[PDB]
RNA sequence: AGCGUGUGCCUACCCUACGCCGGCAGGCGCGGGUAACCCGUUGAACCCCAUUCGUGAUGGGGAUCGGGGAUUGCAAUUAUUC
RNA sequence: AGGAGUGGAGCCUGCGGCUUAAUUUGACUCAACACGGGAAACCUCACCCGGCCCGGACACGGACAGGAUUGACAGAUUGAU
């Protein structure tokens, strides 16, 4: 029963159901407004998104 | 994502920038480079390949995406192209002081 | 590999008609977003064209999660004399 | 000499009743657990666990059956049964007394050793 | 036919340029044009730490986006205002057409 | 890494030589016979064969088990 | 009162007026919002007024602990939470 | 000059130490200690006890359609159909 017990674990909810869409890590995710990455990747690619640190 | 795309392929082409312009039921992506003959490839093979992969990756309709490749004016004023030129100069194997002095002097007579 | 014969040739004429390939990197995707008519995962697809990389017929570069396999002229010859086609049908990357 | 009574009913009375009223005979969490759904999605292990418990040794000490399921609520039908449940390292072989009802197998297998400090 | 057009963008100066050009065009086309309704702008504030690891003085960024939305109302048939709205659109300014 | 526990091995499958002649049996006359029973399923049709065990009858890929 | 946020790609998981049942935690058919329109005029708290308390480990303080009932999740026991 | 405090009381969280089969680890004056956006029931997980699969490509030599191999239900088994 390798096929039916290989990934029968439900990852429907929880932290590991989502991941970073830049580098695929599961720590420090930003889910607000659907960015779906960690803080470092947003800080590195924040200029081309259009977010400016005016304040 | 399109910016990191085009700097992954067009590193040897001397990449500088990207522009996206919106049209009703049509997507326009303008590619800014310096080797405007090497970006097409032989008979426009590679730009058609890039159009096909961006259309299949981003869920775009068939026959609505096209790529225009126009080279940038004032080559010595875009810092990205000089950075990739210095990267390919140091990658082939050459003294770092000669290469940095050459890029510094080229930016200096280029009008900056 | 435990791949059926139909899946390998299926990715083969999908690559032969259009010489481009995009796939998101995950092993638990039950059906391809393009090949949902039949049953094939992405893991078969990446391991098959990784074998094609190791035999030396395609190029490769990686985005965030998306692979990008490109076709070569010797790859066109290999797919031509593997899928047993007459040499007048061309991939769409060359003909305009 | 004392006779055990649970909620006003006797042991054989508890055996010869069903889950549809046994949920109200249980507490709040156990009613929610048994009324959640069918024991099929992950508790086919529980199905075959009560099957292996329903396997009957003869009139002696019953044979021990061991499992990794720490989330098993003690039904009245499995009183007087011999079981060892996994705490992560070994199996603590425990006698099911007629008092287990309303608990888990994790209530009766300790994980941490009781600490005995020495010198800092 | 009552028609509503929305001028939503990220930059504000090109927004003022295209809204002034659209109002001027509706003025010279002899059409009843309403004034530009300025909606309250929305500020995109998300804050994060500076350093990638966990050491240092606890310092934070304040990244900001401002999106401005404008409303122009007209009383006109469909094809003429399609001809007007499909003229000289900026890449940083998004226009969307709605009909009541 | 060799440990104190003994090493387990996988199935080295027993090799059978020309088992197809044990599917049919041929006589001295001109007829063809079926020694074992044929599975009556639709996709598990008229090509495959089915076992002969000591207590049960089981097929190959359609998994229909029959016993007395 | 004021900053806000709100139906998400693989990704399913949104914010909620209104009616009934129940002390309550909560439950069902019902309507809006992909948002200055709907929650919403965000009837917020501290404060204000009127009783009860009277220097007492007290009606201060709510730690520890027993019993019971709902919600989330495939799963709560080393009590998820209420 | 002052105000509000902390340090004393109960509780939450983090660090050291002790126990453990594991109690994963980085950081130790400002500039480590509600820090790693680290509010861990499963994933997270990188620590311990157990068992599967290859997801070991490509090239060489055996092997081989007379068979290279894959999948599986009576019943024991561990943990599981």
């Amino acid at each position: 029963g390798h096929q039916q017990l290989y990934w029968s674990h439900p990852r429907k909810f929880g932290q590991g159901s989502r991941s970073c869409r830049v580098c695929s890590n599961r720590h420090g995710l930003i889910r607000k407004y659907g960015l779906n990455m960690c803080r470092q990747c947003f800080r590195q690619y924040a200029k081309d998104i259009g977010f400016i640190k005016l304040d | 994502e399109l910016n990191e795309f085009l700097t992954r392929e067009l590193a040897e082409d001397g990449y500088s920038g990207v522009e996206v312009r919106v049209t009703p039921t049509r997507t326009e992506i303008i590619i800014l480079a310096t080797r405007t003959q090497n970006v097409l490839g032989e008979k426009g093979r590679r730009i058609r390949e890039l159009t096909a992969v961006v259309q299949k990756r981003f869920g775009f309709p068939e026959g609505s995406v096209e790529l225009y490749a126009e080279k940038v004016a004032t080559r010595g004023l875009c810092a990205i192209a000089q950075a990739e030129s210095l990267r390919y100069k140091l990658l082939g194997g050459l003294a770092v002081r000669r290469a940095c002095y050459g890029v510094l002097r080229f930016i200096m007579e280029s009008g900056a | 590999m435990l791949m059926p014969k139909k899946n390998r040739i299926a990715i083969y004429e999908l690559l032969f008609k259009e010489g481009v390939m995009v796939a998101k990197k995950d092993v638990h995707m039950p059906k391809h977003p393009e090949l949902a008519d039949k049953n094939v995962p992405n893991l078969h697809v990446m391991k098959a064209m990784q074998s094609l990389k190791s035999r030396g017929y395609v190029k490769e570069q990686f985005a965030w999660r998306h692979f990008y396999w490109y076709l070569t002229n010797e790859g066109i010859q290999y797919l031509r004399d593997y899928l047993h086609l007459p040499p007048e049908i061309v991939p769409a990357t060359l003909r305009r | 000499f004392r006779k055990f009574t649970y909620r006003g009913v006797d042991l054989d009375q508890l055996l010869d009743m069903s889950y549809e009223q046994l949920m109200q005979l249980y507490s709040a969490r156990q009613r929610r657990r048994l009324s959640r759904g069918l024991r099929r999605k992950q508790h086919s292990l529980l199905k075959r666990l009560r099957k292996a418990k329903k396997e009957a040794p003869p009139m002696e000490k019953p044979e021990v059956v061991k499992t990794h399921l720490r989330d098993m609520i003690i039904l009245p039908e499995m009183v007087g049964s011999m079981v060892g449940v996994y705490n992560g390292k070994t199996f603590n072989q425990v006698e099911i007394k007629p008092e287990m009802i309303g608990h888990y197998l994790g209530e009766f297998s300790i994980t941490y050793k009781p600490v005995k400090h020495g010198r800092p | 036919h009552r028609i509503r057009i929305t001028l939503t963008s990220r930059n504000v100066k090109s927004l003022e340029k295209v809204c002034a050009d659209l109002i001027r065009g509706a003025k010279e086309k002899n059409l009843k044009v309403k004034g530009p309704v300025r909606m309250p702008t929305k500020t995109l504030r998300i804050t994060t730490r500076k350093t990638p690891c966990g050491e240092g003085s606890k310092t934070w960024d304040r990244f900001q986006m401002r999106i401005h939305k404008r409303l122009i109302d007209l009383h006109s048939p469909s094809e003429i205002v399609k001809q007007i709205t499909s003229i000289s659109i900026e890449p940083g300014v998004e226009v969307e057409v709605t009909i009541a | 890494k060799s440990y104190t526990t003994p090493k387990k091995n996988k199935h080295k499958r027993k090799k059978v030589k020309l088992a197809v002649l044990k599917y049919y049996k041929v006589d001295e006359n001109g007829k063809i016979s079926r020694l074992r029973r044929e599975c009556p399923s639709d996709e598990c049709g008229a090509g495959v064969f089915m076992a002969s065990h000591f207590d049960r009858h089981y097929c190959g890929k359609c998994c229909l088990t029959y016993c007395f």
